[PDB]
């Protein structure tokens, strides 16, 4: 039991994982599990960044 | 520095507008201001030179900043931050301290000129002019537009006028 935020009290752990090409991920899971929809296939540059700005 | 600028030259000209150091000449023809080209032209190039050959030693920086810790993490942002704030530190004392150095030669520099330019006429003129100090000369013999814009071309002739300066002399 934790404290409520959002009205909320049960809490959803968020991780990732940085696939390389040619390479395999295996999930296994008898409950508890938020699966993956949609991932995101990264294309790398330089001259990039986040900024806080109004 | 050299003791021109400021010192036996008392006060610049707001009549010369088309060189640095210049001459001002009064005939029975009448008054004027001129500029050396020469001089002005040199003055040109080596303070072009020096302004962009100090701009060219510090590139342009290309990346970016920004990173973010967590409270477990302390260590690292303060580490950061002793990066950052440090560099900045060195950067602009590498600033201030240069234009400040800069300036004071830049300006002696110019001192230089005139002073330079000064002793060339006098080396021109030798005994036919009388050194008044304020920074020009009285010429012992009379001269016209000719004369004069030889004096400035560099291209004056001491043997002709020396009999005539002798004797006034």
């Amino acid at each position: 039991k934790r404290p409520k935020v959002r009205d909320q009290e049960g809490r959803i752990n968020y991780y990732w994982t940085l696939l390389e090409p040619g390479d395999t991920i295996i999930f296994e899971a008898n409950g508890n599990l938020i699966a993956p929809r949609y991932a995101f296939a990264l294309s790398r540059g330089f001259g990039s960044g986040i900024i806080n700005s109004n | 520095l050299f003791g021109a600028i400021a010192g036996f030259i008392e006060g610049g000209w707001t009549g010369m507008v088309d060189g640095w150091y210049g001459y001002h000449h009064q005939n029975e023809q009448g008054s004027g201001y001129a500029a050396d080209q020469k001089s002005t032209q040199n003055a040109i190039n080596g303070i072009t030179n020096k302004v962009n050959s100090v701009i060219e030693k510090m590139n342009t920086q290309f990346t970016a900043v920004g990173k973010e810790f967590n409270k477990l993490e302390r260590r690292m942002e303060n580490l950061n931050k002793k990066v950052d704030d440090g560099f900045i530190d060195i950067w602009t004392y590498n600033a201030e301290l240069l234009v400040l150095l800069e300036n004071e030669r830049t300006l002696d520099f110019h001192d230089s000129n005139v002073k330079n330019l000064y002793e060339k006429v006098k080396s021109q003129l030798k005994n036919n002019a009388k050194e008044i100090g304020n920074g020009c000369f009285e010429f012992y013999h009379k001269c016209n537009d000719e004369c004069m814009e030889s004096v400035k071309n560099g291209t004056y002739d001491y043997p002709k006028y020396s009999e005539e300066s002798k004797l006034n002399r």
